Formats: structure tokens, C-alpha cells, sequence
């Protein structure tokens, strides 16, 4: 079976600035009838797959001249020429040549901002709702950030808090070069009623302290 | 050549 | 023109059987070949399955071969995957993607979620997110909704039926001990909200759920 | 990181008055003059006021002085506009825009509707739109919603709670004798209608009125 | 005050194809500081006016190198050097020279498709919910279809009926080269169990006869 | 030269 290697797992570019996407077959993938139907997909947030390059350098139609593919046998490049925001997504090379066809495990593209940002961090308490059915789930937003590290914990009357914890990320897209998080601390409401204050704490670039949201359950 | 290749256009130029 | 539709994904145990729909339009179905390709959960692509314009040969993956049967109606311009003895390798997003010259798949639908699983059908609990810890001096105000403990994917989210939509960020779902839980949430001026009315509208079509949580002051 | 969001649009009697705010976000507030534009029906766009970054100084048309008053509250990140005296040529979308070095309107929001106009505020009555005389070897089958008899604009529809978004038109407006007429189309595949259930989401903030109707077979 | 004559007032451009929109100053723009503040927007489908070029010929951040400005004095271009189904919308050129500020009346640009379609046509009768309340609307999609040209009868048992139409119309964007359209006819209920059949009429280039879609009240 | 002109960066070079 034709194994597709793909490099790099992820790239973080400039707008304007030069990518380059490798794909290296495990053997030659020249179909029967002499053409090589190595194609190449862009996948954007929230998008299904659509199709950018076939049989190796060919552009479909729409796509435009900023992205061209070489290569030939086992090797394989996608170049794109100067980036735009809205070439952000995860970009997979396929061969069709021999069955069972292959795809490579994709790259996603990302933006390297000109400028950071700082989280916009939120914090909420149980609701009365939940509270009624017995449960108690404090969440965390921090909103729109960059660069991409950041390190977040939960402390609940200061000790760090490390079951029951769920994180969720969001990567940037089109018209947001930023990132967001979310993080809930789910409890029992009587374990939430045992103590008294909750607190999110982040730790980013933008700060040299760290960046605290906090509640009393009053 | 196989003549149970399923593309029905992909294989033509 | 062009459209790909598929549907009749869902939850199903293993061993299960599942039939998938695809329907076309806006071209003369049957000069052309169709595929299915799948999206796994770590969201790796894979090729499933081909099938002529005439519907009589197909090559498909080893690992699917006396379990997945390929066919289409013609005349109803439907392509379909029968699904039995499912596994949990099964578990993915699947597309059908038309051929063109050249090209393995150059139009691709929306896709349709399989989850194959012996976990339950469960609806989601919906729970209005208010502040919190927030500066009164702050020109926006930061609200939320936490769906909670559902089961299968996928959900739906929107605010104040699509009116609010700039200003959201709605998370991916995070899945523990066989429930999903999801946050989303909405920036919105500090003046328009409690006096003006902020919803979140949250739909789980598994299982028929439809819950409009308004978020009120605490 | 930058945003702006103004609000307080509506319908207003000639002659009335009407306070329009843009909240702002993700740039210090008070470094940068601040510009009202408005989008006419006729989509003409037109220049109204510009305002120093301190709030002291400001340009305005000629045909809103002694009637509209430009102010911000640099400590609230908060842009005003005061509408008094309202024409009906003062009918438009609202937009604020920030500006920044070398150009005028670089920043823009999503823009607030203003209706200056003596009809009364009237609820849309949503109609079901169902076949016909739909061919049913079709593998689609096209929906939809009739959203009339409203005043003023605007109107959201979504369908499924935004599960369904592929195959939408949404149709501008159009008024007739002081009340709005929209409609909607949805496009599924006939396998899921009406097996599966669909509905259409219609929301009237001027009216806090909200619709979900769901579309069942003659 | 300085006019802004703006040309064409639209523009139909294939795919990688080049435009140019003039923009006309009725004196000179050159600011009391020597520079010259001339700007041009685009105004996507469904968004806010977005920056493109300023001080004439400068590039906005992110903005594609395909869009460049040129002139002076009285007598400015925007050139797009190759055209993508992004750019559809209308153009603005704005002066902010000289107060009051004025922009120019707008430039749509629309896509040259490669291919035509025909329209899908759908007509449905009046729900039984309006009927009780006493109205009879029939509405007609008539979806996805290029050219633009299009004409649109209602017949009424045969006759053309001009009366209680109303006829929406949505242009092309980003994902859909093709054009949609909807007419409404409003009768009473009365009138409408008066007539037998009810007639959508359309001639459009891809076929040499009328397009109709007809249902009897049965 | 306006010294009310409003304009607080945009004419900054
Ligand atoms: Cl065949
Ligand atoms: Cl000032
Ligand atoms: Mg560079
Ligand atoms: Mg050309």
C-alpha cells in the first residue's frame, strides 16, 4: 500500500510571505495509463475539503496563481507564493494512482500575527438552574489571543483544581487571526457549596503577572 | 489497464 | 448548480447496520463517478470507496469488504453506502464527492456523522452563562451557554435566532464518559443587555431537542 | 482584537428623536477619531460626522446640524449619536468606523438600522411553503417560509436552528403599503422530508416576536 | 462640495480576468497637507464596507496585491488584476479631503460565468394556517440560474395577472456564481377559490420554450 | 491648516 508522508504537521506564515507543503510517497505513484493523479485539498475551518491541485501542478478552477505544485515519482510540493488569511485550514496531499488511494495527514497553516493580544478572560458561575438538578459547572472564557501559548488552571479557595476539568480550543480563521479557549470545572452542587472562592488563572506573553478572574459564592 | 476501474472521466485527457 | 447532499448519519451500536443517502444535483448524475471519503475523529482523511457513472464497478477499501455495500439509483440521482457489522473504526464524518477530468474529488457535499457506539442517546441540558466578575465600566459584556451532557454529536448553536452572530464563539465539544459538553459564547454592548433580550438557541437533532435559553441576571 | 458594535436603531415618527451607541474593543479608545457613516436605501453611502479622539473637535453634514448631536465617553469606550428632529431622508443603516493613520473609515461595524417612518411596529404572521408540484423522483425536494405583513425591518430566518444552512436563499425584503414581505428557501434531500422534521426560525426584535414553523406536507 | 462620479455603476468579469473602476473628482482632492485622501471600499454581500486601498495607490494590511490605485488630482483608478469569486460586491471610492466628505455612487462587480444554468423553479399554494386568517399567497422560487437575464410571469386560469405581486431578487456571491429569485402573489381567500389554476411562467436563455410551474386549487 | 480639524491620527505620516 502507498504510505503518503506529509511535513510539516503545521506552519505559521506571515501574511504575505511564502509556504511550502511536502508529500512523499512510499513508492512511485505513476498510474497504468502514464498520468500521476497526486492532487492536493484545502479544508477550511468548518468547511468540507475542496480541491486546489490535480495531476500534480494543475490548478482547478477558481484557484488562484499564488498556489502551484511540482514534483514528480515519490516527491511532491504544494508552494504557495505570498499567504492570505483566508488560506487558513488544513491542507492534505492524495494520491489516486494505486487502490487503495492514500491521503497524507495534512498541514495546518496558520497565521503569524503582527501583533499580540492579550485574552479577554470571563468567568461564570453555576447557574440556579443547574444548581436545582444538583450539579455545579464553572466556566472560564479567554477570548481572542496571540500568540497561541498560554497556560491555564483552575484554583478553588487557591489550590489548583485538577478533576473534573474539560478544555476546549478554537484556531483562527478567516477574519480573526487570534485564538480562543474555553474551560469548565464541573462539580456536585455540594462540593461546590464546601467552598467559597473559584478562580481561573492564565498565563500568557501579554502579561508579566498572571491574568486572574475570580468569585466569591457570596 | 483495468477494465473494472471505476473513474468514468478522471482517466480521460 | 452543482450540489451533494448527504444524510442519514447517526448513532448506531457496534455490529449495527446504517444505510447513508447522497443526493445530487445540477448535473447529469450518471456520467459520473462517485466517491465516498471519510474524516476520522483525529481528522485524518480516508478514502472509502469509488463507483462508476453506470454503478457496476467499484473498488472500495479491503477493510470495508462484506460489510459496506456502494450503489446509486440513477434514476433518482442518489448515491448510497449500506453499512452492517459496524466497528468503532467506522467512527467519522462522511463525505460523497463527485469526479471530474483529471480529478478524484472535485465537488464535495457538507458530509453526514457516523458514530458508531454503545452509549445512549441523550439530550442535552442547556444553562445560561451571566456574569460572573465583569467591569460595569466595560463598553461589551461577555455571555454564554453551556450545553451539557449530550450524546451524540452534533449539536447546534445561534443567538437570538442568527441575529447576533458577530460577536460569538462557540467551542468544540469535549467528550467524557460518553456525554459531550460544549460552550458558546457572545459579546454583546453592556447596554443593550439585560434591557434587550440575549438568547441562545441550541438544537440536537439526534434526539428531536430544542431548547431557546434566555440569559438573565444573576 | 479590534471590534465595534452599535445598537439602539428602530423605528422613530418623523419628527422624533433616537440615541445610537458603538461599543468599542481591542485598541485604546481615546487615541483615535471616531466616524459615522450611513448606508442609505437606495445603498448610497454618505459621511454624517467625524469626531476627534478627545471628543472635542468634530466635522458633521451640514444637513444634520442643530439636529444631531456627536459626542463619546472615552471612559466607557462608547461612541453616541443623538438623533433629534428625524427626517425621512435620515432612513439608513448606521455604521461607526475608526481611523487610523493615512486613512479614514479603516475599522468598521456591523451597523445599526434606523426607520423613520409614521407605520406603526407590526409582528410577521410566518407561513409554511410545501409542494406543489415537486417532480418526486427528484433526490431534492425545495422548502420554505413566508414571512409577511411586517414593520420595520429587519428580519432574521434561520432553519433548524442554523442545522440546515447549505441550501438557503434568504430574499431581501421587499415593502409594500407600510408592511415588509420576506421569503425564505430551504433545499434538503426527499429522502429526510418529511421523514425528518423541518423548520424555519423567524425572529422580529422590533416586536420581540419569534416564530418557529415547522413545514408539514399538504 | 466635491462629486464623486463613479464608472461603470456595474462590471461583469470572468474568472482571472482584469477590471479597472474610475473614480471622478469634481475638483481637486489635494488635503490643506499636501496629501490626497482618496479610499476605496468593498462592500462583500451581507457585510460592512472594508478598506482597500488609501492615500490613493496603499495598500491596506491583508490586502491581495491583484488591487492597486492610481491618480491624481482629479482622476483615480482601482485596477483588480485578476479577478476571484471573493471580490464580488460593490466598490466605493471615497474622498476625505475636503469636507463634507463624499463618496462616490458605487461599482457592482459581478462574475462572467463560464457556463449557464437553468432555473429550478418551485411554486406553492397558500397554507391552510393563511387561508383562515383570509389571505391566499403564491409564491414561486426560481433558484440558481445564469444569466441574469429572466422573465417572470403570473397567470391566473390563463391570464396574466399584474396585481398583489411582489418579486425579490438575490446577485451572486463568494460560493454561487448563479442568481435566485421570488415572487409573491397575494390574493384574498376569496379570490383565490374563484380561479382553478395557478401559473410561475419564466423565459430564460437555457430553454427555447417557457419554464412553468403550474398547480390546480384541486 | 484647521486647527478643529478632527482627524487625530489619520493625518499623521
Ligand atoms: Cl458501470
Ligand atoms: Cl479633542
Ligand atoms: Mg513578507
Ligand atoms: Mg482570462
Amino acid at each position: 500500500d502507498v504510505l503518503m508522508t506529509q511535513t510539516p504537521l503545521s506552519l505559521p506564515v506571515g501574511l504575505g510571505d511564502q509556504a511550502s507543503i511536502s508529500c512523499r510517497s512510499s513508492q512511485s505513484i505513476v498510474h497504468s495509463n502514464g498520468n500521476t493523479y497526486l492532487e492536493w485539498y484545502l479544508q477550511k475551518p468548518g468547511q468540507s475539503p475542496k480541491l486546489l491541485i490535480y495531476k500534480v501542478s494543475n490548478r482547478f478552477s477558481g484557484v488562484p496563481d499564488r498556489f502551484s505544485g511540482s514534483g514528480s515519482g515519490t516527491d511532491f510540493t504544494l508552494k504557495i507564493s505570498r499567504v492570505e488569511a483566508e488560506d487558513l485550514g488544513v491542507y492534505y496531499c492524495f494520491q489516486g494512482s494505486h487502490a487503495p488511494y492514500t491521503f497524507g495527514g495534512g498541514t495546518k497553516l496558520e497565521i503569524k500575527r503582527a501583533a499580540d493580544a492579550a485574552p479577554t478572560v470571563s468567568i461564570f458561575p453555576p447557574s440556579s438552574e443547574q444548581l436545582t438538578s444538583g450539579g455545579a459547572s464553572v466556566v472560564c472564557f479567554l477570548n481572542n489571543f496571540y500568540p497561541k501559548d498560554i497556560n491555564v488552571k483552575w484554583k478553588i479557595d487557591g489550590s489548583e483544581r485538577q478533576n473534573g476539568v474539560l478544555n476546549s480550543w478554537t484556531d483562527q480563521d478567516s477574519k480573526d487571526s487570534t485564538y480562543s479557549m474555553s474551560s469548565t470545572l464541573t462539580l456536585t452542587k455540594d462540593e461546590y457549596e464546601r467552598h467559597n472562592s473559584y478562580t481561573c488563572e492564565a498565563t500568557h506573553k501579554t502579561s508579566t503577572s498572571p491574568i486572574v478572574k475570580s468569585f466569591n459564592r457570596n | 489497464f483495468d477494465s473494472a476501474e471505476p473513474w468514468t472521466v478522471r482517466n480521460e485527457d | 448548480e452543482v450540489k451533494l447532499v448527504e444524510s442519514g448519519g447517526g448513532l448506531v451500536k457496534p455490529g449495527g447496520s446504517l444505510k447513508l443517502s447522497c443526493a445530487a444535483s445540477g448535473f447529469i448524475f450518471s456520467n459520473y463517478a462517485m466517491s465516498w471519503v471519510r474524516q476520522t475523529p483525529e481528522k485524518r482523511l480516508e478514502w472509502v470507496a469509488t463507483i462508476s457513472g453506470g454503478g457496476r464497478n467499484i473498488y472500495s477499501l479491503d477493510s470495508v469488504k462484506g460489510r459496506f455495500t456502494f450503489f446509486r439509483d440513477n434514476a433518482r440521482n442518489t448515491l448510497y453506502l449500506q453499512m452492517s457489522s459496524l466497528r468503532s473504526e467506522d467512527t467519522a464524518m462522511y463525505f460523497c464527492s463527485r469526479e471530474n477530468y483529471g480529478s478524484s474529488f472535485t465537488y464535495w457535499g457538507q458530509g453526514t456523522l457516523v458514530t458508531v457506539s454503545s452509549a445512549k442517546t441523550t439530550p442535552p441540558s442547556v444553562y445560561p452563562l451571566a456574569p460572573g466578575s465583569a467591569a460595569q465600566t466595560n463598553s461589551m459584556v461577555t455571555l454564554g451557554c453551556l450545553v451539557k451532557g449530550y450524546f451524540p454529536e452534533p449539536v447546534t448553536v445561534t443567538w437570538n435566532s442568527g441575529s447576533l452572530s458577530s460577536g460569538v464563539h462557540t467551542f468544540p465539544a469535549v467528550l467524557q464518559s460518553d456525554l459531550y459538553t460544549l460552550s458558546s459564547s457572545v459579546t454583546v454592548p453592556s447596554s443593550t443587555w439585560p434591557s434587550e433580550t440575549v438568547t441562545c438557541n441550541v438544537a440536537h437533532p439526534a434526539s428531536s431537542t430544542k431548547v431557546d435559553k434566555k440569559i438573565v441576571p444573576r
